[PDB]
């Protein structure tokens, strides 16, 4: 929120070049100074026979804005012989990215072509060029003995590049391997010290590169984007690269560790094309030393309000823990097609909040295709997902999209004002703005009126004008400013005062100061420095008793303060601004005495009750829980009276009764501040002697980790009187219950098997199942819906194996889905396998029990048994009264036999289910 | 007694008319006072008060032009109508709702244009046997469905660049086939070939022409060809109130947006049409591949629909592709089984088998609602689509429009029809916001009285700080002269607390944190309900601790959705018929089902219990499933009878049961080859004897 | 230059068979064995083994009725076909 946006430096260079599609900092060791690192791949050169082959400028903020060309190669290309060119650097779009540690600077040509030694070809390797202050060596890792698009001849390897801070130069790029990409990594100074100019593919030693993979990575384009970090226990940064067409075209993150190039973590989209990884960034966005990532999908679709397919762009945001395992949160643009995730730049902490902040743009959103970049600051609690600020860049479009945004970078101070400052490149109109941070002066300011009960009849201070003796009063305010980085010894503020804000609309004023004799009252102030509050003395009266009608209504003394911007001196001009939140005014209130007692003085009587209304409330369920308050004033009128509602850990406000006659639609409002939660309401200001108030309040209690037994509210009353000013603590509580409905349910497929039973043959020593029966298949599933969940469970299945030494269904296999381990009494399969109605249960016939073991079965989870068997058909026909109905019965129990919740009374669940299956003649 | 406009209203006419559309007015200042002018209905017939004075606005919804549904697509018609009506006048007062309904049908006969995108790639010389035939056996199969249908096609290979395309040695450049010792064509980007004719023999003829080309990129990007024969309707030739199919075939796969990044291509497709006279992309080489958002909406706005025949092994994948584009069909290119003689009509079968409505430039101040009537009068809720149709169907939807409040307009329009129709209903969208007798005020002060005073129609109150019955005010505010009945019983304190009241009219602002109004002031406007964290969960308005919610969200919280999408299954039928949708969420009323869809049901009757209705349904005319007519419509499953014969066996269920006659039926049904609902039954069954 | 072939028979039982083939001297990721009757009769079948073994093994127990296989090796990346061309045996059983 503190970028300067009245008054940015805006760098242009010449049209066509792409000027700004590559932005850096450049902050050299041997010189104080720094400068702006731009690339422009299009723009032409002096390089003979080169046309558009790119270039990087170095720009000067100090004044005049002018860029000045970094000068790498100035040179032809290369002779392979007579007239058989060795490269070719036209259109080589060198400057498409550039990176700069230190004194060291890193410029990339992504369309560099070859041709190889080899045979007539032109293959864009890419190529680099690595420069520090005088010597500049060329760098191309993809242009080696490796050729064709099997190898690295297509890499265009420096299409993204970065730095370690143990100066390991991380390059990828997308085309190596048939487009599989790859990511190449190799020391600066080895980089430096093996470069021989007559060696074109130059072996360097302790280098990590990916290798080739099997052909079904091919067309991933790993190295599409990179960035640095560490991930392990080392201190070592660990190589991060989006890889946008992988995973049939979802998009993949990969993360390589930095001492060997094996992986470490993956990242997947989860929507076809949406080219998630075509942007990623590594910084810590919680303050917790822990380096977390960022990964853009510009092309995802989100949907909206009617749930149509709308293309906003996505950034995922993963936060690393002390695990490993990343907790992720996603985010979404606002404008369709504007590419929300296409460029995410670390700006370091702008705020200087303590936690790093980040900015993520979408250039071609905004305003008509002009661009935009968020800003979103962080906290302790991770990414705060809402811009703080919004950088709108305004540029015609002369050809095509005046991208604003696509190239970012953060996270460098460079005017030394103690904040860092931010760059961002619009190619499409060829310039490059560098906005600047503001110091954010952080302003603590209070109120304190002096005797706030106004006693009508006490006429002691008076001077208005040859006086006459009036109720008078102070007024006292003080204003304390302290902020961080270079800002100025002293600031100036501009305060405003009104009295009896509440009146005035269309009223009478009821209060004024005793100098001035008006309502209102302004004065100029500065100040220094923290804890140096500087405070003012002003004398308002009260105007007499027979001037209005007096009221009940509070004075509320309403302070107002400006703080005019003239500062930092020089450089155009920089102005402080004030924090994100934080108050523009307070107020403070005074009462009129009145019925107060002999006394003078009201020492109100507080009591609050409450009713249980439900009793229980059940574990694993959302539960209207609603609190009948009784708030009772019996003593003296009490000022600002609030009925203060404490709801701890789970417990959240919902709201109050309106519906109910019988219940006040007092207005309540949850705040949270001091590491505490609670409801405030309004009982009145002031609360009169007598008043009783009814009224309800809603909540939703779900759990804090388990067995809590009951839960606790704690309710009192207080106001700002100055004896007898609150309530007791009346704390009400309601028991946790454990309620959850299990069923147990059961179906048969076949419910019928028709005999006779097509092409059977009945064989001395059944084979498979041709030779035994047709399939019958009982599926039985014990499912926990209630609220509540149970740790462990046993269940109980009666299979009706034989009647009479013969087999009636012959069990095979049977699987099991969800949390259990079954158990048969009788071995499954003892001959193995390749692949009036008359009612025949297990009571009434021979039993294959199989008992089985079920544990943790949640709210929504449940547990299925398949049995899978053959119908005996050599049972059937014979002896056994061939035409008769049979129904063959198995049963199956549950009991619930523990539960995770322990301290908390309990109720045994058991209930039983049948499954049959009915074998019958269709012809007799 | 009192009611809602005598509560709010009474300040204004124009405030009069926005408290509830059943709030009036009254105007003819005879017989003054003795009654709040803001009152509703006949309580002002109650008083005389009835000259044109009156003012009630009444939310109309008009039909403009409605013409008759056609029945064949031939040229003598009216001239084509599958929508009924087309124009509606809608005229809204604030906070009020009509309500309308509208016929779509998918008529017999209807013109079908199919233009072809072929990869040309060295990867389709494998598959370049289905563009033989074609125009010739592409016309035989569709004369079912339509007879004049106009075909043309057109190829692409890739971008004619940076590594996609051959720069190597000269001789590539003119044969990009010189390794492989083979010749073959140079690569070009989308190349337009033949116009949308009618003569087959000029297709059959062209088509025989083309040979393949060659690139080293794997995905040839085709989306090219696909924008550029979308948005180029001269060229393509793609006519009107005719079904337009764009069928795009390739080997492999293909380019998305972003990727020419690598080729040095930084600007985004604009959507344009580039193809020139020579019939090639112009831009090909300078801007990037469209991405899918973009072809969906160029794809839905020239209302041509997109099929994708591609190779079994990538089938998956644009099958995939197929599902973020809605509206298109993928289908199995095959030297066996079906292949592309009854593959387009399929596709085509698909593409008429759902009618959804699309509504274009709705203005932001109104909501619709749908309530969907596809099968005899079934009156489904909550739903704008119809899915399992077939051609000479009709079906119908009923649309409520309501708009919060009235931004003041002269007129709008939206657009309201079903997805790949030229038929289309426009709604003329007018507001009555402002009085008649407005216009009538003569502007100056002195109107009524003491000068320096405000006026309207029937109507004076004085100005800020005098503000009186005619003028007169607090600063003298003298006794309160009256209760003036503040409270709505005089047994209450001053009006709402919030600055008491003042000299009649109570004036309560506060200025804290929002605005304050009402007769009593009784309306806070920004306390109200809050759901989790947020007022009406930030998707409605608060108007006297009421919510009002945002287009697409309902309920007291404003937590409830519109959107059944959510609630679609995989078959495409809501909660798998196994529950019903709210709010977002299927609630699955069935024994023994759950899932977000409703699609888990382990425990519950399987295969034929299903299926068996459906054979007595169709074969032998047995009710249960024939007694509410839901016969051809539900089951669409093709019965073919087979004679004795249940085959040696595949992945099948084997289904027998006892009908009415107490006979045993035998059947099954084949899984997906290729997909279908295929069915056999064994004619013949099993009776008692005699 | 790159193709299966060299196509012999190995190791014969009552039923199945083993077929052995030179590789087509390029990397290859897989191959595919495709076989069926002979004429003009029913669809093929297919299954896949490894590119690093010349051998393959199939199942099944099926009179001779003029069987010919078919093993398909499947390489390709870039724009063109995975394959190179089928060649072909025929044997009874
Ligand atoms: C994030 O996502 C990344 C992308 O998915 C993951 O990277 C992938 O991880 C896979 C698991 O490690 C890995 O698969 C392994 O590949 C190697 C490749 O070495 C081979 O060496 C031989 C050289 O001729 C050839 O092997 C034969 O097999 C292939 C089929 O794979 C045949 O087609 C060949 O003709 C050849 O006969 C290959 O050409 C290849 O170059 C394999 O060695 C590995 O084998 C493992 O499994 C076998 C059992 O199948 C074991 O016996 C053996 O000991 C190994 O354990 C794997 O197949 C992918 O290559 C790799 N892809 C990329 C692009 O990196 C990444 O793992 C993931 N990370 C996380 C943290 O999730
Ligand atoms: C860097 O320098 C290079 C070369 O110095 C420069 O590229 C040149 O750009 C111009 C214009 O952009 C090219 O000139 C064109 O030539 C073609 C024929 O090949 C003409 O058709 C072009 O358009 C003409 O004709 C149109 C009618 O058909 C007219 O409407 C139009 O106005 C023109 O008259 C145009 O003349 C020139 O070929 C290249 N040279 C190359 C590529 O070598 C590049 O623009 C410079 N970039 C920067 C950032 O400085
Ligand atoms: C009738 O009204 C007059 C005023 O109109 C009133 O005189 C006021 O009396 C109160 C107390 O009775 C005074 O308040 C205190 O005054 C002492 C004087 O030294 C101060 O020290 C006190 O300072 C407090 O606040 C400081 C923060 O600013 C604290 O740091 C400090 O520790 C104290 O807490 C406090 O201001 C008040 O100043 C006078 N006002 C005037 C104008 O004299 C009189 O009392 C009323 N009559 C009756 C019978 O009460
Ligand atoms: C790659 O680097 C990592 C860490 O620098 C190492 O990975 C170890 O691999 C061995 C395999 O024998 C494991 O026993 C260790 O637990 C791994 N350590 C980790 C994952 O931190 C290893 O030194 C390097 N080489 C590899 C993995 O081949
Ligand atoms: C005085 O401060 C208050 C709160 O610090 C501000 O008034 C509104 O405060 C709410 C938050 O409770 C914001 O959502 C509004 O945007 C604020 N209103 C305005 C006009 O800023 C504000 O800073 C000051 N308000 C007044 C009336 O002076
Ligand atoms: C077991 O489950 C049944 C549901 O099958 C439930 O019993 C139901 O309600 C009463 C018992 O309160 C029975 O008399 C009814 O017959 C049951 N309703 C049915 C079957 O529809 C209950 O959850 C459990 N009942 C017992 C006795 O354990
Ligand atoms: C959709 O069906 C409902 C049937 O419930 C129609 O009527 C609505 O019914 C309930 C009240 O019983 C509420 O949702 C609305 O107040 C009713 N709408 C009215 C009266 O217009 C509803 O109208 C149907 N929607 C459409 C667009 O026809
Ligand atoms: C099943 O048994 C395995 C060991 O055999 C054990 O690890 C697992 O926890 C058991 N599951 C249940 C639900 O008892
Ligand atoms: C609005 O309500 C239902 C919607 O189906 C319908 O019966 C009624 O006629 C509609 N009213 C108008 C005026 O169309
Ligand atoms: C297609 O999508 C399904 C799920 O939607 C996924 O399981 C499958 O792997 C995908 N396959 C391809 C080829 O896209
Ligand atoms: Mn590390
Ligand atoms: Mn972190
Ligand atoms: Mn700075
Ligand atoms: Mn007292
Ligand atoms: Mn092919
Ligand atoms: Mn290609
Ligand atoms: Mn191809």
């Amino acid at each position: 929120f503190n970028l300067d946006v009245d008054s940015p430096a805006e760098y242009s260079g010449p049209e066509g070049s792409y000027f700004g599609f590559a932005v850096d900092f450049f902050v050299p060791s041997a010189s104080s100074r720094m400068f702006l690192l731009v690339g422009a791949p299009k723009a032409n050169t002096t390089q003979p026979g080169i046309v558009e082959g790119g270039q990087v400028l170095k720009c000067d903020w100090s004044s005049t804005r002018r860029c000045q060309p970094i000068e790498f190669d100035a040179t032809g290309n290369r002779d392979y012989a007579k007239d058989d060119p060795l490269e070719f650097k036209s259109h080589q779009w060198f400057g498409a990215s550039v990176r700069s540690k230190q004194d060291k600077i890193l410029a990339c040509a992504p369309l560099y072509h070859w041709r190889t030694e080899m045979k007539q070809e032109r293959e864009p390797v890419g190529t680099c060029f690595l420069q520090d202050g005088t010597k500049t060596v060329e760098y191309a890792p993809c242009r080696s003995q490796d050729i064709d698009a099997d190898g690295q001849g297509f890499c265009q390897g420096g299409f993204s590049i970065d730095f370690t801070k143990a100066d390991r130069v991380l390059l990828g790029g997308p085309g190596s391997f048939y487009w599989q990409g790859q990511l190449i990594s190799d020391q600066v100074a080895e980089i430096v010290s093996k470069y021989d100019p007559n060696v074109y593919s130059i072996k360097y030693n302790n280098q990590l590169a990916t290798r080739t993979a099997q052909a079904i990575f091919d067309d991933s384009y790993l190295g599409y984007s990179v960035a640095v970090g560490d991930f392990n226990g080392d201190g070592i940064d660990d190589f991060v690269s989006g890889v946008p067409r992988a995973a049939r075209t979802l998009g993949m993150v990969y993360i390589y560790d930095g001492k060997n190039m094996s992986s470490l973590y993956n990242f997947t989209g989860e929507q076809m094309a949406a080219y998630f990884g075509f942007s990623v960034a590594a910084t810590d966005i919680n303050g917790d030393d822990y380096a977390d990532v960022f990964i853009g999908a510009p092309l995802f679709m989100d949907r909206g309000s009617d749930g149509k397919l709308q293309e906003v762009g996505q950034v995922s945001v993963s936060l690393q823990r002390a695990s490993g395992d990343f907790q992720t949160t996603k985010l979404n643009g606002f404008e369709v097609f504007a590419r929300f995730g296409s460029a995410i730049a670390p700006l370091g902490d702008l705020d200087q909040d303590g936690f790093n902040d980040i900015a993520i743009a979408a250039p071609y959103g905004g305003e008509d295709k002009k661009g935009i970049v968020y800003i979103f600051n962080g906290r302790s609690t991770g990414l705060n997902a809402v811009p703080s600020q919004i950088l709108e860049g305004q540029w015609a479009a002369r050809s095509m999209p005046p991208s604003f945004g696509y190239s970012m970078k953060g996270a460098t101070d460079i005017d030394k004002n103690g904040y860092p400052d931010l760059i961002v490149g619009a190619f499409g109109v060829d310039r490059a703005i560098l906005y600047r941070a503001r110091p954010v002066i952080t302003v603590n300011a209070g109120l304190e009126v002096y005797p706030s009960i106004l006693n009508q009849d006490n006429k002691t201070c008076s001077l208005p004008g040859t006086a006459l003796k009036v109720s008078c009063f102070n007024v006292r305010f003080c204003l304390k400013a302290d902020g961080k980085g270079v800002l100025p010894r002293k600031l100036n503020f501009q305060v405003e005062l009104l009295l009896d804000k509440l009146k005035q609309k269309g009223a009478i004023r009821r209060a004024l100061f005793l100098y001035s004799r008006s309502p209102s009252h302004s004065k100029n102030m500065t100040i220094s420095r923290g804890g140096l509050m500087q405070c003012e003395e002003l004398i308002a009266y009260l105007r007499d008793e027979s001037e209005f009608r007096d009221k009940l209504t509070p004075i509320t003394i309403f302070m107002e303060y400006r703080l005019d911007y003239r500062t930092a001196a020089d450089t155009t001009g920089l102005q402080p601004i004030l924090n994100q939140f934080t108050p523009a005014n307070i107020s403070r209130q005074a009462h009129i005495l009145l019925d107060c007692g002999e006394d003078n003085v009201c020492k109100p009587k507080l009591e609050v009750s409450v009713d249980s209304d439900q009793k229980k409330i059940y574990i694993g369920d959302d539960n209207p829980l609603t609190l009948i308050v009784k708030a009772q004033n019996q003593g003296e009128g009490a000022y600002e009276a609030e009925l203060i509602v404490s709801i701890p850990l789970q417990a959240d406000f919902i709201g109050v009764v309106r519906n109910n006659e019988a219940l006040a639609r007092l207005s309540c409002a949850f705040k949270t501040e001091n590491q505490t939660r609670q409801v405030v309401c309004d009982l009145g200001n002031p609360m009169k002697a007598g008043t009783q108030l009814l009224a309800g309040l809603r909540f939703s209690v779900h759990q804090q980790s388990e067995m809590d037994t009951s839960v606790k509210f704690d309710l009192q009353i207080q106001s700002s009187n100055l004896f007898d000013k609150v309530s007791p603590v009346v704390s009400h509580k309601v028991d946790l219950a454990v309620l959850a409905a299990v069923e147990i349910r059961g179906v048969s497929s076949p419910d019928h098997v028709f005999l006779p039973i097509p092409n059977w043959e009945h064989k001395e020593n059944p084979e498979t199942e041709e030779d035994v029966g047709p399939v019958v298949q009982h599926i039985y599933e014990l499912r926990n819906n209630g609220p509540s969940s149970f740790s462990k469970a046993m269940l109980h299945l009666q299979w009706p194996y034989k009647y009479n030494n013969n087999t009636l269904l012959y069990i095979l296999h049977y699987d099991i889905d969800g949390p259990m381990n079954c158990t048969s009494d009788m071995e499954i399969n003892p001959l193995r396998i390749k692949i009036d109605i008359h009612t025949l249960g297990c009571g009434v016939a021979q039993c294959l029990k199989i008992v089985c073991q079920v544990g943790r079965l949640d709210r929504g989870k449940s547990a299925i048994l398949y049995v899978k068997s053959l119908l005996w058909t050599e049972t059937f026909m014979n002896k056994e009264n061939q035409n008769h109905s049979y129904s063959l019965k198995s049963s199956a129990s549950f009991n619930v036999i523990e539960f995770p919740y322990k301290n908390l009374p309990i109720e045994d669940i058991t209930n039983s289910t049948l499954v049959t299956t009915n074998v019958t003649w269709g012809i007799q | 007694g009192p009611n809602i406009c005598t509560t709010r209203g009474v300040s204004s006419c124009q405030q009069c008319l926005a408290v509830s559309p059943m709030c009036a007015w009254c105007s003819d200042e005879a017989l003054p006072l003795g009654s709040p002018r803001c009152d509703l209905k006949e309580n002002l017939l109650k008083d005389n008060c009835a000259p044109e004075s009156i003012e009630f606005p009444v939310s109309e919804a008009r039909v403009l032009e409605d013409r008759p549904l056609s029945d064949k697509g031939s040229g003598d018609s009216s001239q084509v109508t599958q929508v009924s009506p087309q124009r509606i006048a809608l005229r809204l007062r604030p906070d009020d709702s009509k309500n309308f309904s509208i016929q779509v049908r998918q008529v017999e006969d209807y013109p079908v244009d199919i233009y072809y995108l072929m990869d040309l790639s060295y990867s389709m010389k494998d598959d370049l046997w289905s563009i033989q035939n074609l125009g010739t056996k592409l016309a035989t199969q569709m004369r079912k469905l339509t007879s004049n249908l106009r075909i043309g096609f057109g190829a692409f290979v890739d971008k004619p660049v940076s590594p996609y395309m051959y720069i190597s040695p000269p001789e590539a450049l003119e044969n990009p086939c010189y390794d492989m010792k083979t010749t073959c064509l140079p690569m070009f980007g989308y190349k337009h070939v033949l116009t949308l004719t009618d003569q087959v023999t000029r297709f059959n003829e062209e088509v025989k022409k083309q040979s393949v080309s060659r690139n080293r990129d794997a995905p040839e990007g085709g989306f090219d060809a696909i924008m550029q024969a979308t948005v180029c309707d001269e060229k393509i030739g793609w006519r009107n109130d005719a079904s337009h199919l764009l069928v795009f075939t390739t080997d492999a796969k293909t380019h998305i947006a972003l990727d020419g990044r690598l080729a040095g291509i930084v600007q985004p497709n604009d959507g344009q049409c580039h193809v020139g006279s020579d019939n090639h992309y112009s831009a090909s080489t300078t801007m990037d591949y469209p991405s899918l958002g973009l072809m969906t909406e160029k794809l839905s706005q020239k209302n041509i629909n997109l099929i994708f025949a591609v190779t079994e092994n990538v089938v998956n994948l644009y099958q995939n592709y197929s599902e973020l584009i809605p509206g298109t069909t993928v289908g199995v290119l095959s030297m066996d089984s079906s292949n592309v003689l009854q593959l387009i009509v399929d596709a085509y079968g698909k593409i008429r088998s759902k009618v959804e409505l699309e509504v274009r430039d709705l203005p932001e101040e109104l909501s619709l609602s749908f309530n969907a009537t596809c099968l005899n009068n079934e009156v489904i809720p909550g739903l704008k689509s119809c899915m399992g149709l077939k051609i000479g169907d009709t079906v119908s939807f009923s649309i409520e429009a309501k708009v919060r409040g009235c931004p003041q307009e002269k007129e709008k329009s939206f657009t309201i029809k079903p997805v790949g129709f030229k038929d289309s209903l426009i709604v003329q969208v007018t507001f009555d916001c402002d009085c008649a007798c407005q216009a009538q005020a003569e502007p100056n002060s002195h109107r009524c009285n003491n000068g320096n005073g405000t006026f309207e129609c029937g109507v004076c109150r004085c100005g800020p700080g005098w503000l009186g019955s005619q003028c007169e005010c607090s600063e003298e505010d003298y006794r309160p002269s009256q209760q003036d009945e503040c409270s709505p019983r005089e047994g209450q304190p001053v009006c709402s607390q919030r600055g008491e009241c003042l000299c009649g009219q109570c004036v309560c602002h506060s200025s804290d944190f929002g605005k304050i109004t009402g007769k009593y002031c009784e309306c806070d406007d920004f306390s109200c309900v809050r759901y989790k964290g947020e007022m009406c969960s930030g998707h409605g308005q608060c108007s006297c601790g009421d919510c009002l919610c945002d287009s697409d969200w309902t309920g007291y919280y404003c937590n409830c959705t519109t959107r059944t999408d959510t609630c679609m299954s995989s078959n495409g039928l809501l909660c798998s018929g196994r529950g019903k949708c709210e709010c977002g969420s299927c609630v699955c009323i069935q024994p023994g089902s759950y899932g977000d869809t409703c699609e888990k049901c382990p425990t519950c009757p399987d295969a034929c219990t299903f299926k068996k209705e459906c054979v007595e349904c169709k074969k032998f005319d047995r009710g249960a499933l024939h007694d509410e007519n839901t016969c051809n419509r539900y089951c669409r499953d093709e019965i073919e009878s087979v004679k004795e014969l249940k085959d040696t066996g595949k992945d099948a269920v084997n289904c027998t049961y006892k009908n009415e006659d107490d006979c045993v039926v035998r059947f099954q049904y084949y899984e997906d080859s290729s997909g279908k609902s295929i069915l056999y039954v064994v004619e013949e069954p099993e009776c008692p004897k005699g | 230059s790159d193709v299966p072939r060299d196509l012999e028979v190995v190791a014969a039982t009552p039923t199945s068979l083993l077929i052995s083939w030179d590789a087509p001297a390029v990397t290859v990721r897989y191959y595919r064995i495709t076989y069926g009757e002979t004429g003009g009769n029913s669809p093929v079948q297919e299954f896949t083994v490894p590119g690093s073994k010349s051998t393959a093994t199939i199942s099944g127990l099926k009179p001779g009725v003029d069987y010919t296989i078919t093993v398909y090796a499947v390489t390709g990346r870039g724009d063109s076909p995975a394959s190179s061309k089928p060649i072909s045996i025929n044997y009874r059983t």
